């Protein structure tokens, strides 16, 4: 009982030290686990979407948010730790084009949820606020017959969920182009929409 | 004394508190009851003007003293989420933030650490208020040593 | 900023000693005050704004604001508005609306909780003549009610049934609680002798010391 | 040795999968090998239950192409049929503790045998684990649908000749 | 040759590493939408992860023997040591240990130093009695010892996050007399 939506409390600085309670470090310790334990537990839950769910958009929608819930925390996290604590640290960027947070994507975030670093990252020469995010091998799917994209929106579900409560709401949808020798290659395409173009089109 | 507050995006608090020092037992005389939700609701505008742009009137996460009004010096910080930690400074005379920029962005920075703390929870979704008590205790030690 | 110079405007125009009358700039100037923040987020910034409009709408004595207003701020009923304390402000800007053209259908219908119909008879001689539905027989039913605000004298008059059958009342003038869920006594039903077919009731018609109002329907489904 | 047809029952009915791959030509698979595969169900059980008046160590031989395993091993059939060995063909059988076959008919034809077949059957087990039970789509004891685990073991076969 | 030797060799050969934060992130992600779409009615969300963790384990079982060859534990302080020293060491970067055998031997408790499970996490104050966080693992702790035909039934008993002391779980066996015929 202290934040209440109804008053605000006034309470005297330099009073008593008060209890005690929970507390945590920040930073990651580098913990490891096998790949077999994260695909057993996408499979039940695109097993468990698939039992509850009637029609394919409202599913993909579904996995969407599922992808937005973890998107929305992973930000703030990945870049308070990007900054440095206790420890004396100060403040990144905080980047606000669009051209560097998608590098931001490219380099960080996909090191930080995989081994390795995204693979390429492309615009579209037919027409501009369609941005390629491609890698050449998707490791969260790779046990599914490849005639299905749909169970591939959980990734790019996180993806919206980064950008949309980073102050650019857009949104993504998932194919698949089969190019060269990879037979999946997943991309992601990103649909902004008008009014955040116009805003850095202010910006000139 | 100094009112401490925490704004959505869709311009809603999450944490809000008031605190001042033991001289003043009761702390801003008639203003805490209808000035102070107002000129901060006054001051988010400002801030959501200035979070858009490169060159300030570096790194964009803090930012000094955004205005001064009725000797208030009103105080700001925007986190990465969009989150906005709009902090006031109150005195019976005129007072001095920029001095305190040493000791005032550091507390943001470990008040930030504590919002992190709080988000990271898979149960607390955004929009909700921080029903907490354990963030209470360290914001007041953390006003209590960044004073 | 706009939001804060009209608020202040508001307040400059409350605190004069003068007397003013009606003009449409308070009409204008009321209207954007309400749409300027998204009303039809914050909430207590919200109160803030329509307590003091609903103090300019009183000095101004255009009572339909007041009256409009008091029941817009029957949104922030369950929260924020706290025990009796500003809820007697909020009777004492409502009962000179109540006794004036305020007539709307008193500011929810979730009052009505689920009623039971059964009767009661006596005699083992007489069960169930014949050759879900209730075979009503001679006794009388019963029903219970509430309501959730925090101010009282929240007061029934004259509870009585839809467009079905003889079933009357009697009395019903007298209160209910603030809080609590306060069972109202005996209304019993006169019933009539009619034909076998069924057809279950929506509710039935309460006035709040006012003219009889519509339905105020079950909660959480019809409860038929 | 040499493998040349394969087959995947199930551990308690009528088979489910089956390849009559690398032979260039047409034979007949419908419904009669739901009828040998429960034949074969069968008579595992009969060769288990005789028992006359009376180990189980296999070896790593590098098979296949980093392999899946750099140990010798255990078996979980002591007693219960291991091959068959006819005119034309030889046909190696590996279960699973679970209950669950694979059966890898070989055209070679007539010990050192059965340690490439116990390595190669548990590589195709492997390969079951890994890109069979992890597809949502699979339920449980149906006929093996995905098409990647097609040129998963046709590249497997492939490699071992 | 020890099992407790073998499982780090194990752990660095075909076990591709993925960072367990993730892992927490997508599970914290399954149960907020579970307590979301139930009605905060935090009884039935302990059963629905249960039905979750069934069908893990009784598709993970076939992955685990394929990985490790192993012959059947022939008492039940051997199926201990294998959940205790290479079924939570190969998948997850665990190695807890087992305590608080019944008399009779049928019954163990798994004490459980710290879950990787669950590092981010506070419960909220309603569910505080009623949702035991982590309980998928008891799905998969039946469903892979369901399908070595041991028929056990597993249930906890007090866990860090809910203010107690440590995570243990508690699984007894009621019958097995069955078995492939090889």
């Amino acid at each position: 009982t202290v934040g209440p939506k109804q008053a605000i409390t006034s309470e005297a600085s330099t009073t008593y030290i008060p209890s005690r309670i929970y507390s945590e470090s920040l930073l990651f310790k580098r913990q490891e686990a096998s790949l077999s334990a994260m695909a057993f537990l996408f499979q039940e839950m695109i097993s468990q979407l698939h039992r509850t769910c009637k029609t394919a958009g409202d599913f993909e929608t579904k996995l969407s948010d599922y992808g937005h819930n973890i998107g929305i925390r992973l930000l703030e996290l990945l870049n308070f730790r990007a900054s440095s604590s206790n420890y004396i640290t100060k403040m990144r960027r905080r980047d606000l084009k669009i051209l560097d947070i998608l590098q931001f994507i490219h380099g960080t975030l996909w090191s930080y949820l995989f081994n390795h670093v995204s693979d390429d990252l492309v615009k579209s020469s037919e027409r501009d606020n369609e941005y390629m995010i491609v890698d050449n091998f998707p490791t969260l799917t790779q046990f599914i017959p490849g005639e299905n994209v749909s169970c591939e929106y959980f990734v790019c579900g996180i993806i919206k969920g980064f950008l949309f409560n980073a102050g650019f709401p857009c949104g993504v949808t998932a194919h698949r182009m089969p190019q060269g020798g990879h037979s999946q290659r997943t991309v992601y395409l990103i649909q902004f929409d008008r009014q955040v173009l116009d805003r850095e089109g202010l910006r000139f | 004394p100094q009112y401490f507050a925490i704004i959505g995006k869709k311009d809603n608090p999450v944490y809000e508190i008031e605190f001042t020092n033991a001289e003043n037992p009761q702390g801003f005389p008639q203003d805490l009851k209808e000035l102070n939700p107002f000129i901060l609701h006054a001051s988010l505008d400002i801030v959501e003007d200035l979070q858009w742009q490169i060159n300030p009137t570096t790194d964009n996460c803090y930012l000094g003293k955004v205005d001064h009004f009725y000797g208030l010096a009103i105080t700001a910080y925007i986190s990465y989420s969009g989150m906005k930690f709009v902090m006031i400074h109150g005195n019976s005379a005129n007072s001095s933030v920029v001095i305190d920029d040493n000791n005032m962005r550091s507390f943001y920075q470990e008040v930030h650490e504590l919002y992190v703390k709080t988000l990271m929870n898979p149960f607390y979704k955004i929009t909700d208020p921080i029903r907490s008590p354990a963030f209470d205790s360290r914001v007041r030690t953390l006003a209590r040593k960044h004073l | 900023k706009q939001l804060f110079v009209l608020r202040l405007l508001m307040v400059a125009l409350l605190a004069t000693p003068n007397k003013i009358a009606w003009h449409p700039d308070y009409r204008t100037l009321i209207d954007t005050i309400i749409e300027l923040l998204n009303i039809n987020t914050w909430l207590i910034l919200q109160k803030k704004i329509l307590q003091l409009c609903i103090k300019v709408s009183r000095k101004i004595n255009d009572f339909e604001y007041v009256a409009k207003f008091s029941s817009i701020l029957i949104t922030k009923y369950t929260h924020l508005l706290n025990q009796s304390e500003q809820d007697a402000l909020f009777k004492e800007y409502i009962q000179p609306s109540i006794t004036n053209e305020s007539i709307t259908s008193y500011w929810d219908p979730f009052i009505l909780r689920e009623v039971v119909i059964n009767r009661i008879l006596d005699s083992d001689p007489t069960s169930n003549e014949i050759p879900a539905e209730f075979t009503c027989r001679v006794q009388n039913p019963f029903k219970f009610d509430f309501t959730i605000n925090d101010i009282q004298l929240d007061e029934e008059i004259s509870e009585f049934c839809e467009i079905d059958r003889k079933a009357v009342s009697y009395s019903g003038p007298y209160n209910v609680k603030a809080e609590s869920i306060r069972s109202i006594t005996l209304p019993l039903i006169i019933k009539k002798p009619t034909y076998k077919k069924i057809y279950e009731i929506s509710c039935l018609k309460i006035s709040i010391l006012k003219l009889p109002l519509q339905k105020f329907d079950i909660i959480n489904d019809s409860r038929r | 040795m040499a493998i040349e047809t394969i087959l995947v029952i199930n551990k308690s009915g009528g088979l489910i999968y089956q390849r009559n791959f690398t032979n260039d030509e047409q034979k007949l698979n419908s419904n009669e090998y739901l009828i040998l595969a429960s034949t074969l169900h069968g008579v595992f059980a009969i060769a288990s239950q005789l028992t006359p008046k009376a180990n189980t160590i296999p070896y790593i031989p590098y098979v296949g192409m980093d392999d899946f395993f750099k140990e010798p091993f255990t078996n979980w059939n002591k007693s219960g049929l291991r091959q068959l060995c006819t005119d034309q063909f030889t046909m190696f059988i590996y279960q699973t503790l679970t209950g669950l076959k694979f059966v890898a008919i070989s055209s070679s034809v007539m010990n050192l045998a059965i340690q490439i077949a116990d390595n190669f059957l548990r590589k195709v087990y492997c390969l079951y684990s890994d890109y069979v039970m992890k597809d949502p789509s699979y339920s449980m004891e149906m006929p093996i649908r995905s098409n990647l685990f097609d040129e998963k073991v046709k590249k497997m076969v492939e490699n071992l000749q | 040759r020890s099992l407790k030797a073998m499982g780090e060799e194990i752990w660095k050969n075909k076990t591709e590493k993925i960072n367990t934060e993730l892992f927490t992130l997508t599970y914290g992600s399954i149960v907020a939408q579970l307590c979301q779409d139930y009605e905060r009615d935090f009884n039935k969300v302990n059963d629905h992860l249960y039905s979750m963790g069934y069908n893990i384990g009784c598709r993970l079982i076939e992955d685990f023997l394929a990985r490790t060859a192993l012959p059947r534990c022939e008492n039940l302080v051997k199926t201990s040591e294998v959940l205790s020293k290479c079924a939570f060491k190969i998948f997850l970067n665990i190695t807890p240990n087992i305590t608080n055998w019944s008399h009779n031997k049928d019954t163990f408790s798994l004490i459980l130093d710290e879950n990787p499970l669950a590092d981010f996490v506070e419960l909220p104050m309603d569910a505080m009695k009623s949702l035991w966080y982590s309980n998928i693992l008891c799905g998969v702790l039946k469903g892979s010892l369901e399908m070595v035909q041991l028929d056990c039934d597993v249930w906890f008993v007090s866990d860090i996050l809910r203010g107690d002391s440590q995570t243990e779980i508690k699984v007894k066996l009621n019958r097995i007399l069955k078995d492939e015929i090889p």
